[PDB]
């Protein structure tokens, strides 16, 4: 379908593992908001300065649909599983890179499916909590998933940074790459 | 590998000239298999998929399902397009444009929208010979990258150019390389 | 539809109650209205499922809501004050969850605040019989039923004819007439009219009942005057053909 | 407000 | 709120053409709504109109859901003593599409009365004969009667009654209670 812009004014998600679900709005490929459905909360990612205001009791309930008729359709499919998708990783700055200014790194993990992934970072083969971030599952044509995680680090000559993903239809844990080429 | 079994919900709008015309299509998936869809061009339910068809022949027969969804472009679409046209089509960011070779790559990052087109220039004719170009790299955080490389051969050059425009750019940005 | 309970309920004026409401089965959206004497039904709460989307008009000093498991619902009052005196309306919706937007009302639970429950009385009913002169006249024969002395206005009048429930010809008064109209408890007096045919009053197998439905007191009230405890009760007049 | 499409439960 | 309807009361004839104003205001593209609550029942949903140009149908009741003039005027061709009820404009506001009621409009429908034959009856109890109870029919929808002046006399306001086996209908009012027959009703028209 061509069009100036596509919205997904409801990517709405349930699946049986967690049980887990997420709820986003999406505009031209980025997410708008997300709503913590444990928490019951609204999480806006709108890079503006906004009044906008979303009860997250329409996401709850609008999951709640969907785990219906989920529970109906693995039933009426003599229980068919979801099959496993090998993910797509790609690591990369978000700024050309100045040894001391401080920069973000982008690992893209493409065409994930199911919905369900671990993604960390390494700095020297060691684990880094500090400084890291992600998106939600972004919505893909084919009905797949694509994340993005971040991690916010300052440019040296000494530090060396791995993408470290793990997903079922890999069964190996993904490292990829990157060094800080000045 | 533990079993799983997804479902999704996508009420998707597509807008063409502001809300001229404007389509919606809900999409009901199992996992990846979409089963029904409601297209607003069409009026009503369709199953696309032998899971979708009990689905699809319940929704249909429901008159008050049908008129909400007839209704839904715009009661959704159109009308978060106007709390859009006041935010996001609003939100313009200049793209930062660097010259560096590896072949010499112009780095364009940090910009939105996504329409952008980026020119090489050789001593001020358009260099348009061996010019590979990158997709458009989507950050995630509502901005956008894009590389540009050209094959140079450098041998008695004197001022490559990366000129480029955006919808931010009221005159467009120029940045050489000698 | 959606069940409500009690239909109607008495309550002294520093008191509590407890409205009970059963929406229709699968409905997400869920409202408490309130609708004073002749007026429109002025929102209190909205449920999405379980959870409340709207109380912006809920004075949280007594009136408080629940839903927990998100299908039945209970609006609590307490303490209660005078001016609480209403209809309590329950209704449901698909809220666009298999269905429109619109709204289901239940019978609602009439609520009378009194100042004491010693000034609730149920009515006495007498039948009237028609007059010689219209029966000649006009060829008609018009019986009248009056529910005198009774409060709150809580009654239900119906015509019985044979034992079979009749609506044609009949008319009851929309509002009834307060005793002593200055009183803020005044009882209460209310009037019908049943009419039929000459010949169908002149036939003595022709048996003519008029029931008005009384609700009042509960059973754990406490009642202690030596005047029978007013509890809810049918009060009936009969009266049968003649010539 | 934005508001969001609603999916339609199936019948069990 | 955002629903104004037509206030006041509305009192018609038996073939009349109600007509029962309604404007929105809220911006977006909301439902429009007509509720009828008959006297002594429940609100009941009489017609909707779900988007533009959509026209709400019931009982021989019609409304047009109209953009350009933000309207849902409520109608009916022939209105019918039956009719008479109170009838809520509503439209649903808000992110989670609250149902909120308008004012309101009370709708009375009289009978034509073809033939009047007004009379003033003494009907005794049919217990005792010594409390009777005096009644007014068959007249005018155009007669009006008045509580009385004495605070002791009770007067009831007119009703009406169809008897539908002979396509019948006829005004009615009591009163009961020195006073008699003759006097009771007076302090009105009394034809
Ligand atoms: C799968 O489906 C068919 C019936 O549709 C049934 O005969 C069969 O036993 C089922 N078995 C499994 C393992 O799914
Ligand atoms: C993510 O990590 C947890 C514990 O660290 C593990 O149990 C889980 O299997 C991991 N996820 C995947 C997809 O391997
Ligand atoms: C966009 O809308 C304008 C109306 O303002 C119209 O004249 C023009 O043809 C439209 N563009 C299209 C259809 O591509």
């Amino acid at each position: 379908i061509v069009a100036d812009h596509v919205a997904s004014y409801g990517v709405n998600l349930y699946q049986s593992y967690g049980p887990s679900g997420q709820f986003t709005h999406e505009f031209d490929g980025d997410e708008e908001f997300y709503v913590d459905l444990e928490r019951k909360e609204t999480v806006w990612k709108l890079p503006l300065f906004h009044r906008l205001r979303f009860d997250p009791q329409f996401a709850l309930t609008n999951i709640a649909v969907l785990k219906h008729n989920l529970n109906i359709l693995i039933k009426r499919s003599n229980s068919t599983a979801a099959t496993n998708e090998v993910p797509e990783v790609t690591v990369f700055s978000k700024s050309p890179v100045t040894l001391g200014q401080p920069n973000t790194l982008i690992c893209l993990v493409d065409n994930i499916f199911p919905p369900v992934v671990n993604i960390t970072w390494l700095s020297n083969g060691h684990s880094v909590t500090e400084g890291v971030s992600e998106t939600s599952f972004l919505s893909k044509s084919d009905h797949s998933f694509f994340k993005i995680s971040y991690l916010t680090f300052l440019p040296s000559a000494d530090e060396i940074y791995d993408c470290k993903v793990e997903h079922w239809g890999l069964d190996e844990p993904l490292l990829k790459h990157w060094e800080p080429e000045i | 590998s533990p079993e799983d079994f997804v479902y999704q919900f996508k009420g998707m709008c597509y807008f063409t000239n502001g809300t001229e015309r404007v389509r919606l299509v809900s999409r009901s998936i199992y996992n990846r298999e979409e089963i029904v869809r409601f297209d607003s061009d069409v009026g009503e339910f369709r199953a696309v998929t032998l899971l979708g068809l009990p689905a699809a022949e319940y929704w249909n027969s429901q008159k008050d399902i049908l008129e909400r969804k007839r209704a839904a472009v715009d009661r959704v679409c159109r009308h978060n397009y106007q709390l859009e046209l006041r935010t996001t089509l609003q939100r313009r960011v200049e793209p930062t444009v660097t010259i560096s070779p590896s072949l010499l790559v112009c780095s364009v990052t940090d910009f939105y929208p996504a329409q952008i087109k980026v020119r090489w220039f050789r001593n001020g004719q358009e260099e348009t010979a061996g010019v590979v170009s990158t997709p458009l790299i989507r950050n995630g955080d509502w901005t956008f990258q894009i590389l540009v490389m050209l094959e140079m051969t450098p041998q008695r050059g004197d001022v490559y150019t990366c000129h480029v425009e955006h919808p931010s750019l009221q005159s467009p940005i120029t940045v050489e390389w000698r | 539809g959606v069940a409500q309970s009690p239909r109607y309920k008495i309550i002294e004026k520093r008191q509590s109650v407890a409205f009970w409401c059963n929406p229709i089965s699968g409905h997400a959206t869920l409202y408490w209205y309130q609708q004073i004497l002749g007026q429109g039904p002025k929102l209190l709460i909205q449920f999405q499922n379980n959870g409340v989307v709207d109380d912006s008009q809920l004075p949280k000093d007594r009136f408080s809501a629940e839903r927990l498991k998100g299908v039945d619902s209970t609006l609590k009052i307490q303490p209660a004050k005078l001016e609480d005196s209403a209809v309590y309306l329950c209704a449901s919706s698909s809220g666009g969850w298999g269905g429109g937007t619109e709204a289901f009302f239940g019978q609602g639970t009439r609520l009378t605040v009194v100042e004491d429950l010693k000034n609730v009385f149920p009515p006495e009913v007498a039948v009237f019989e028609p007059s010689e002169a219209e029966i000649s006249h006009t060829q008609k024969a018009t019986l009248v039923c009056l529910a005198t002395g009774f409060y709150p206005d809580h009654v239900e009048l119906s015509w019985w004819v044979n034992g079979k429930e009749v609506h044609s010809g009949v008319c009851t008064d929309p509002q009834p007439l307060k005793e002593q109209p200055a009183l803020n408890d005044s009882r209460y007096a209310l009037s019908s009219r049943l009419r039929v045919s000459a010949t169908f009053w002149q036939n003595p197998r022709n048996h003519f009942r008029c029931q008005v439905q009384f609700y009042g007191l509960s059973e754990n009230d406490e009642w202690t005057q030596d005047r029978a405890k007013p509890v809810t009760q049918i009060v009936s007049a009969e009266a049968w053909g003649r010539a | 407000a934005p508001f969001s499409e609603q999916e339609q439960p199936v019948l069990g | 709120n955002s629903v104004t309807q037509m206030e006041g009361p509305v009192t018609l004839s038996e073939e009349a053409f109600l007509t029962i104003n309604c404007t929105y205001t809220a911006t977006g593209y909301p439902s429009l709504f007509w509720y009828v609550q008959y006297p002594g029942e429940g609100l009941q949903l009489l017609l909707k109109a779900t988007k533009a140009d959509d026209k709400g149908s019931n009982k021989g009741f019609e409304a047009t859901y109209r953009k350009e003039t933000t309207s849902f005027h409520l109608e009916k061709g022939s209105v019918q003593v039956s009719d008479s009820a109170v009838y809520f404009c509503a439209s649903p506001q808000g992110g989670s599409e609250k149902l909120v009621f308008g004012k309101g409009t009370k709708l009375t429908v009289n009978p034509y009365i073809q033939n009047p034959d007004p009379a003033v009856y003494q009907l005794r109890d049919s217990k005792s004969s010594d409390k009777s109870v005096c009644l007014f029919t068959d007249f005018d929808s155009q007669t009006n009667v008045s509580q009385s002046k004495d605070s002791d006399v009770y007067i009831t306001d007119k009703c009406v009654l169809d008897m539908r086996s002979m396509d019948f209908k006829s005004n009615s009012a009591v009163a009961w209670s020195d006073f008699a027959c003759a006097n009771a009703f007076n302090n009105s028209i009394i034809p």
